[PDB]
RNA sequence: CAUUGGUGAGCAGCGAAGGAUUUGGUGGAUUACUAGCUAAUAGCAAUCUAUUUCAAAGAAUUCAAACUUGGGGGAAUGCCUUGUUGAAUAUUCUUCAAGUGUAACCUCCUCUCAAAUCAG
């Protein structure tokens, strides 16, 4: 009867930071303000981890299996959450702003893209307790000149290539003894490259700039090694990329532009499948599934987020929230149903469990003020600034 | 309701290598030294408090707790905040906990 | 300890001398 | 010849076992005169961002421009300091345009012309990016790129707008202006550095510097050799007396931030957490082509002359004191000036510049300066035609 | 700089180093001076609107003068920039190119309210006393000296309880 | 006397490498 | 004896014990690596920031600490750990049952002393290789060479030679071979604290009486003496920044700072570390830097400055005295009451026998 | 390791009596002086006008 | 630290160093005797000559001054700065001034003393680049209006920090300043240093060392309750009286 | 008389080898601690130089490129655009007009207030 513990938090759908799913599509990993909302989309439920951040959140990932979540801030603050747990293991502090953290495929080994530094650390155990200092650093790889600002693995987790601001795009191993294999970097862009990538085959290499342009890097001839075979330009006129994604086994590019346009390719073959205006907002982070057929973008423009299928024209959740803006809010007699009023008109209809705005109201132009419920909740009203209730 | 530092009034005591000969470390306009044009322009309307966008504040956002309601049953009471609908509750071991994970 | 109302003191049209409208006096 | 009564200061090995470049900063001030090994400051102001330095081109005045709020004016030899402000708008660049008095910063939108006690004189209109922010004395006239493709030309004695030129390169990614010819040298992202006069709408010839964008260019005194840097960890020694890069230096282990230019001829280059000069690097051989590393001490094969790292720091900008033995590098929390032996010259020409100048002086020579301005329409190719 | 000579002077005839036109003659400035923003870039963030109020003025001065929905935008207009207080009249249309000034919105800010007001003694103690933080506009005790105030908020500006000023006066 | 602590930074120096010490075999 | 429950996490409040602690360098900067019974702790010196801690509790109390720039040498009871930042890299388990008295690094060999008056060699693999994996020998004192192990140090430019220093005496051994290459005479005193000398070829000794003998080999003669009115002497350093200075740490907590050029002490601080909890139990300056880390026996560890001179025109003779610096410190005696003090787990509250909170 | 720099030595270019006129070193290297052309067009338009 | 204590700090490395000529005219303008209007205009040659005019006269009156004519008071010796020197040379400059000054301490009633040392003042600034062996050599004389004048032209050092209000005054240092002068612990450890320096060199004379007598004494009264501030202050003092009484001299 | 004012004397009273005040300097925290530097899988940290250089990899809007301008006028002289003219070899450049064309370039505004004083 006193005790009250934190359970969730609802909206505001995007700030800013790294998007993701999980192994399965289910779970998607959104950061808000400063916490990590996870979406289940088939089994429709919402929830928010019961801890918060100290600055705003700048990466993120969750574990291969679903059982490590590493929310990172701004500033460099790292939290180790128990995924399946909701519960923290551990704050660690990078001392520099990261901008990609990347689990291994493999699961054993986390990757993380701070300055120019890549800082690649072991994983900590979940079955095993708590310790004071759980990560290991493995390896820091400090081959670059700029700002790294985008990063992956290969499936096998024995090769990590990372991209800058800088020209660079570089591949190293985990292991030394497997830098002899393949440990060299890529050139020969435009400007800032913003996404390089593994395809399914390790054989073929796509990296992708600013500028609109994209390299298929392959180690070829004219002993020998690694000529572009072919570019590819979206020919994005004044537009400029800002988040790319690659699935890779079904060798699919998604792009976010400046422009709030977003484009979708087939590598070997670089052919527009759709082009979709998300809006005037651009496209701040995208995200495929390991199934490869939903998409989830966010607009930190609004503050909006987007899961919506390549394959099929259809959406999963278009969901924009409005910060500053929170004005009512109201318990029904049932204990089912709330009800959020906001200043830019939208009166939201949630239940506690399953955090969905299943309900909307866009019909006030002004600020909603205050939200009542009466006769055993079935009616709610909704007095305003915009000169009604 | 928050503890976030980018949320204004979160903390109580300012970190003082922050406080600079003249002025804050932190009130500084770091918006100018964005990569990208867009975000580099500043369209902040001077004294814009609770307005219309987040950006035109020239501030931080403040901590502030608009609306306030219990549940009827289970005690549970809801605040929309400046982050968003927070939930407390008395529904405890809701707290999804896995047992003996391999 | 920084005086309140730190403002841009700029350039005075009334009363700086290097003004020719003020090279009189 | 004979009247030059100042000659300039050497490095020397005395063995070839005993190496030029293996001296330190501390090591060389120990044997330089006192005055002049006090002459190196350590500015270690690390509250504010990373630091942009401006000697004037007499070195009787520092201007300092850190990222956050930083401006400032020290009568640097003396303990005297004219401007100290605080503007929370983020800065970039900043010149004294005729003398101390008078300078101008370079901010996150606008320009502005500035008294030396800090007070505001002039807010540009114009002007609304400004990356690279230079002075030619000679017309008057502060010519300014920012992130635009324009690059504007404010003649400051009259205080009106000359001319703007739109590239259509895009962002300016390196400026110099050349003392020599005054025409200015923008560098951008497709290794493309264009020569400019405020007449010519398009610009006077375009060079392809190098691969990847234009990380800075720096001119000779005599405006015979131009020392360009590209992002591709490379740096091209361009004669532009006829428009050739003499030397190639391929594969830099990081791209250098900056370069700069002595009087004698020396070479600054600043990857950033090293600086690193070179001696009589600008000549026509290969053999003078700078290299980090001389295999068996070749005298045809050419090492650098002096050595510097930087360990917590990737510094901004450099320039050299014209007139001393000295650079100025703006690094992170601040200021260093590293004492080179010979790299400003010894014999300066007081009716030229006056590094030993009475305000009464001062006030005489600009009057003379802005007498002798050359009106826009001059700025060419040769200043003889 | 130099009291120049007579025979300097007709040769730097255009010169100046202190009121350029560019800079318009410093004409912010007196604006910055007679009300005391701490920021430059107040004045210009007034004028970038102030023209804009222009902007829409003239051409809804371009539309034919009985349109029906020019008379009412017109209105519209109006009763917004009198809500705010920038003008003192609204009964004829000529204000909103004659009045909007940006002294005249800047004469809407909050310490040229409490000056007019005469619980401050001068323009800039109300603005050392914003900053000690002894105002309130109603609900919310404000920090900024730079508020905005409407007409219709110009009464809700009191001192913040339990300070050391109200109880000053 | 002004008797004020300064602050005081770490300068670098150099010291002896002792893992410079042993010879192998013959 | 184990729990399902809880399960240890850290011993917080600690800094240090009394064990005598190491310096090291990376690059120009200085951390420190002290005990607490059985797990060790790492610290920057310019803040006293905690750096790493023990990967796992030792399972007896470690007796010994050097520190090369990368790795920290720890020495419990019979093994001995190679610790990369604080994580057991390479246990050495010396082929004894005595207990680890003392250790030494330096060339491509490790020595670690025992209580069975015999010395151990521990050879790197490689000079390749990094740390010191493979066994070489052992070599021993009998009492005919030397008393009790009191320090195994090296003194610079000593090509194989190790200096084992005993309450008698001080041997010179080529680990190469295993050669005694050189006997010193007894020290009519009983010879209680060794360091080596930014001079060379010289050895400094605190005896039980308080005396310092600076000592040579290539004389081994004792050059100069150092005389101290009753007290035992525990710690000897030396201020290698630009003026020849000496510090001599008492057991009674007092720390003496002389200018042998002067041939005068300069100031002795007093009671900087409690004396019933060793005294002053080891006081270093940090090499090239006018900054001395002392530390006590009762759970503090403290830092001093010399203030630069006074004097402009003399330098060297005016002489400021050493100055309150940093320090981490811990409850002397064990904590009576503790508590937790803030609602997010943030602060507790201990107060001891030491008369104080925490 | 011959270290040598430039030294202006504070006494020649600033005289010692207060009464003394400054000295004017001079350098007439082109390289310093980079406007015989149109430097000298400009003061001859000066003398004329 | 800010920015404008570090550089008010490059003040004092660059104190003497006259880069505008205003400095000049500050730095040239104090000396011993002549008015800073008269001193503003003189030239070094005509200094030097009144220099030897006197040192010719004291190197007569005893003949170890004739060696400074030799270094010091050499007709090469004028045109030569300090700053333009290295400091490896700064530092046997700095003897010969200091093995100069505790020498012209007996002499310094004499007219010839103050024509002496004031183009020592004006040609090496030895008021501000050497001031502590300037104090410590002439502390004795704090009623001598000489001194009075060489108060107002020395850079003041932390150590001789009582006479801070007494730089350019009227009336003469007291004697009670004297004794607070003193009555710092490491002024002691820079008066050894002088008088340790005296004793070796053998230039030791009985009125300055009777202040001495008189300073250190009057410590010892100052410190009656403060036992101690005593009980650091007999390493100061005996090790004064000890190797004062190797000297060969009978007032020592 | 209340002084509920303090000075001023005092006293009861408190009260362990002083009490009371004021301030300079520095250090410690003011976010949750994984070491410094570098060219970074490694080397350094007494040093990267007489292996740092060869090698490979590395060049699109065929010139997309003010997302940025206080508002009115105009915009002579410039530029832009097409109309239109000549020259050179399918393109630059000479010449020329039309542009409620125009962030160059000219002016008007973007100052005069129930603030106070002052005659009536």
């Amino acid at each position: 009867k006193s005790d009250f513990k934190f359970s969730n938090l609802l909206g505001t759908v995007y700030r800013q930071g790294n998007i993701t799913f999980s192994d399965d599509g289910k779970q998607l990993l959104s950061p808000v303000g400063n916490r990590v909302s996870v979406f289940d989309l088939i089994n429709n439920k919402s929830f928010t981890f019961e801890y918060e951040h100290r600055k705003n959140i700048a990466a993120i990932d969750l574990n291969k299996q679903g059982t490590l979540l590493i929310s990172i801030d701004e500033d460099g603050r790292a939290i180790l959450v128990n995924f399946k747990a909701r519960n923290v293991l551990h704050h660690f502090n990078f001392k520099e702003k990261c901008s990609a953290v990347k689990f291994s495929p493999d699961g054993r080994l986390f990757a993380l893209a701070s300055g120019r530094f890549l800082q690649i650390w072991k994983t900590p155990d979940v079955n095993k307790d708590r310790q004071f200092a759980p990560f290991v650093r493995h390896r820091v790889h400090a081959g670059h000149f700029q700002d790294i600002t985008s990063l992956t693995w290969s499936q096998d987790s024995r090769f990590i290539l990372t991209t800058s601001k800088d020209l660079s795009a570089k591949i190293w191993s985990v292991d030394s003894e497997e830098k002899n294999l393949a440990a060299t970097t890529f050139n020969g862009h435009r400007d800032y490259v913003m996404g390089a990538f593994f395809s399914h085959d390790q054989e073929k290499i796509y990296t992708v700039s600013k500028d609109g342009a994209v390299f298929v890097w392959e180690f070829t001839k004219r002993k020998y090694s690694w000529r572009i075979t072919k570019k590819h330009f979206f020919y994005a006129n004044q537009a400029k990329v800002k988040c790319v994604t690659f699935h890779p086994a079904t060798r699919l590019l998604a792009v976010g532009f400046t422009s709030g346009e977003f484009r979708l390719y087939d590598l070997p073959d670089f052919t527009l499948i759709q082009q979709l205006s998300m809006g005037q907002n651009p496209v701040n982070t995208v995200s495929v599934n390991q199934t490869g057929e939903w998409l989830a973008f966010g607009s930190s423009k609004l503050g909006q987020l987007l899961v919506y299928e390549w394959q099929s024209e259809s959406y999963i959740l278009k969901q924009q929230g409005h910060f500053d803006s929170t004005n009512s809010l109201a318990y029904s007699p049932d204990g089912s149903r709330v009800v959020t009023a906001s200043e830019d008109g939208k009166i939201k209809v949630w239940d506690i469990t399953s955090g969905f705005c299943l309900a909307t109201f866009e019909e006030h132009t002004s600020s909603v003020t205050a939200v009542q419920f009466a006769k055993r909740g079935q009616v709610m009203f909704s007095s305003s600034l915009d000169g009604t209730v | 309701v928050s503890r976030n530092m980018a949320l204004n009034g979160t903390l109580e005591f300012l970190n003082s290598k922050k406080m600079t000969e003249a002025g804050s470390l932190d009130l500084i306009d770091d918006a100018g030294e964005n990569s990208d044009l867009e975000d580099r322009i500043d369209n902040s309307l001077p004294g814009s408090q609770r307005g219309g966008d987040l950006s035109t504040r020239k501030m931080r956002p403040e901590v502030r707790v608009t609306s306030v309601q219990f549940s009827p049953t289970a005690n549970a009471f809801a605040a929309a905040s400046t982050e968003g609908l927070l939930i407390y509750s008395t529904n405890d071991t809701i707290l999804f906990d896995p047992f003996d994970l391999d | 300890t920084r005086k309140f109302g730190l403002v841009k003191r700029t350039l005075n049209t009334k009363k700086d001398q290097r003004l020719k409208k003020n090279q009189e006096n | 010849d004979y009247l030059l009564p100042e000659s300039n200061g050497y490095l020397e090995p005395e063995n070839e076992l005993e190496k030029t470049f293996k001296v330190q900063q501390s090591e060389i001030k120990s044997s330089v005169d006192v005055s002049t090994a006090n002459k190196a400051l350590d500015l270690s102001l690390k509250e504010f961002g990373p630091y942009h330095i401006k000697y004037a081109k007499n070195g009787t005045h520092l201007l300092i421009t850190g990222r956050k709020g930083h401006v400032a004016s020290m009568d640097w030899r003396k303990g005297q300091l004219r401007a100290e402000l605080f503007l929370n708008e983020t800065c970039h660049s900043a010149t004294y345009l005729q003398n101390e008095q008078y300078f101008a910063v370079a901010q996150k939108k606008y320009t502005f012309i500035y008294d030396h006690e800090g007070t505001e004189l002039h807010r540009l209109k114009q002007h609304i990016e400004a990356r690279h922010l230079d002075f030619l004395p000679y017309h008057y006239l502060l010519v300014t790129a920012g992130e635009t493709g324009w690059l504007k030309y404010h003649d400051v004695s009259t205080g009106q707008l000359v001319s703007e030129l739109r590239t259509k390169a895009g962002p300016t990614m390196a400026m110099a202006q050349n003392p020599w010819n005054a025409v200015m040298h923008l560098g951008h992202s497709n290794g493309t550095v264009s020569l400019w006069s405020p007449s010519m709408p398009e610009p006077l010839v375009k060079l392809l510097s190098a691969r990847g964008p234009v990380n800075s260019i720096a001119i000779d005194r005599s405006g015979y050799y131009m020392a360009t840097t590209g992002a591709d960890r490379s740096m091209k020694i361009w004669d532009i007396r006829n428009f050739k890069q003499l030397h190639s230096v391929e594969s830099l282990p990081t791209p250098g931030t900056n370069v700069s230019i002595s009087d004698t001829g020396l070479l600054a280059l600043s990857r950033g957490p090293h600086v690193t000069l070179w001696k009589d690097a600008l000549k026509l051989s290969g053999d003078s082509k700078p290299c980090f590393g001389s295999m068996g001490g070749n005298p045809h094969r050419n090492t650098p002359y002096m050595s510097h790292l930087f360990a917590g720091n990737k510094v901004e900008n450099l320039g050299f004191v014209p007139f001393e033995d000295l650079l100025g590098v703006g690094h992170q929390t601040g200021i260093t000036n590293l004492i080179v032996p010979g790299a400003g010259e010894a014999n300066y020409d007081a009716l030229e510049l006056n590094p030993f100048e009475t305000k009464k002086q001062r006030q005489e020579q600009e009057v003379r300066t802005l007498l002798n301005k050359l009106p826009a329409d001059t700025i060419t190719l040769d200043p003889n035609s | 700089v130099r009291k120049l000579k007579h025979h300097e002077q007709k040769l730097l005839k255009k010169v100046d180093f202190l009121e350029w036109k560019q800079d318009q003659g410093h004409r912010d400035t007196q604006v910055m001076r007679t009300y005391h923003i701490q920021n430059r870039e107040d004045y210009h963030k007034y004028n970038r609107i102030c023209g804009d109020i222009r902007r829409l003025a003239n051409k809804l001065s371009l539309l034919p003068p009985t349109d029906p929905f020019r008379r009412k935008h017109e209105q519209l207009l109006l009763d917004k920039l009198y809500a705010m207080g920038v003008l003192t009249t609204k009964s004829k249309i000529s204000d909103l190119e004659n009045k909007v000034t940006v002294s005249a919105i800047c004469r809407r800010r909050l310490p040229v309210i409490m000056h007019r007001l005469k619980m401050a003694e001068t323009i800039q103690d109300a603005v050392k006393f914003i900053e000690q933080g002894h105002v309130r506009v109603g609900p919310n005790l404000i920090n900024d000296p730079a508020y905005l105030v409407t007409r219709n908020m110009e009464d809700y500006v009191t001192w913040v309880d339990n300070s050391k000023i109200k109880k000053t006066l | 006397v002004v008797r004020e602590a300064k602050k005081v930074e770490m300068t670098e120096a150099r010291a002896y490498n002792a893992d410079a010490d042993t010879a192998k075999a013959a | 004896k184990n729990s399902k429950i809880f399960s240890p996490f850290r011993i917080i409040g600690n800094v240090s014990n009394g064990v005598p602690f190491a310096t090291g360098t990376l690059g120009s900067t200085f951390y420190i690596v002290t005990c607490v019974g059985k797990t060790f702790q790492i610290y920057d010196a310019n803040t006293l920031h905690l750096l790493f801690v023990s990967e796992k509790e030792t399972p007896s109390s470690i007796v010994a600490l050097s520190a090369h720039f990368h790795y920290v040498y720890a020495a419990y009871e019979n093994k001995v750990g190679i610790y990369k930042r604080g994580i057991e890299e390479h246990l050495l388990e010396l082929e004894t049952d005595a207990n680890v008295e003392h250790l030494c690094i330096f060339g491509d060999y490790l020595c670690a002393s025992t209580d069975d008056n015999s010395i151990f060699i521990y050879k790197k693999s490689d000079p390749q290789d990094k740390y010191p994996s493979e066994f070489y020998t052992k070599l021993t004192v009998t009492e005919i060479q030397g008393g009790e192990i009191v320090s195994l140090q090296h003194l610079a430019t000593y090509l194989n030679k190790l200096t084992v220093v005993t309450k008698s005496n001080v041997l010179l051994f080529n680990v190469r071979t295993g050669k005694l290459v050189f006997t010193s005479n007894e020290f009519p005193d009983q010879i209680t604290t060794a360091e080596p000398a930014p001079v060379l070829d010289i050895i400094a000794l605190g005896t039980v009486t308080g005396e310092v003998i600076m000592f040579n080999m290539r004389k081994g003669k004792r050059i100069r003496t150092i005389k101290i009115p009753q007290s035992r002497i525990s710690s000897l350093s030396f201020r290698t920044d630009g003026s020849s200075h000496l510090s001599v740490g008492t057991s009674s907590g007092d720390l003496i700072f002389y200018d042998l050029d002067r041939r005068s002490r300069i100031h002795v601080l007093k009671n900087i570390h409690r004396e019933s909890y060793g005294g002053v139990t080891q006081a270093t300056f940090l090499n090239g830097q006018p900054i001395i880390v002392t530390s006590g026996g009762d759970n503090s560890l403290k830092e001093y400055v010399f203030d630069p001179s006074l004097s402009q025109g003399s330098g060297d003779v005016v002489v400021q005295p050493p100055r309150y610096l940093r320090s981490r410190g811990g409850h002397s005696q064990p904590p009576s009451y503790i508590a937790f003090a803030d609602s997010q787990s943030h602060f507790m509250l201990s107060a001891s026998k030491d008369r104080s909170l925490w | 390791m011959k270290i040598k720099t430039i030294k202006r030595s504070a006494d020649d270019y600033v005289p010692v009596k207060s009464t003394q006129e400054s000295q004017m070193p001079r350098n007439l290297n082109p390289e310093l002086h980079p406007f015989e052309r149109a430097r000298e067009y400009t003061k001859a338009l000066n003398a004329t006008k | 630290s800010s920015l404008s204590d570090q550089l008010a700090q490059v003040a004092s490395n660059n104190a003497t160093v006259a880069l505008d000529r205003k400095r000049r005219q500050k730095l040239h303008s104090a000396s011993l005797i002549y008015n800073s209007k008269t001193a503003a205009t003189q030239d070094y040659d005509f200094i030097f000559e009144n220099a030897s005019k006197a040192l010719e006269e004291l190197s007569q009156i005893e003949p170890k001054f004739a060696i400074f004519s030799r270094t010091l008071f050499s007709e090469s010796s004028i045109s030569l700065d300090r700053n333009v020197q290295t400091k490896e040379e700064i530092k046997d400059l700095d003897n010969a001034i200091n093995a100069y000054l505790l020498l012209a301490s007996s002499k310094w009633y004499l007219a010839p003393t103050l024509h002496a040392t004031e183009w020592l003042v004006r040609r090496f600034q030895i008021h501000v680049k050497n001031t502590e062996m300037l104090l410590l050599s002439t502390l004795n004389y704090y009623q001598t209006p000489v001194f009075k004048r060489i108060l107002s032209i020395i850079k003041l050092p932390p150590l001789f920090n009582c006479l801070s209000n007494f730089v350019r005054s009227e009336k003469p240092p007291t004697a009670l300043t004297m004794i607070k002068l003193f009555n710092d612990m490491d002024f002691l450890k820079l008066y050894t240093s002088y008088l340790d320096q005296c004793i070796k060199h053998n230039a030791t004379y009985t009125n300055q060392l009777l202040f001495t007598t008189c300073c250190f004494i009057n410590v010892v009264a100052f410190n009656s309750n403060n036992d101690e501030k005593l009980n650091q202050l007999v390493p100061i003092l005996l090790e004064i009286s000890a190797k004062l009484l190797a000297s060969k001299s009978k007032d020592c």
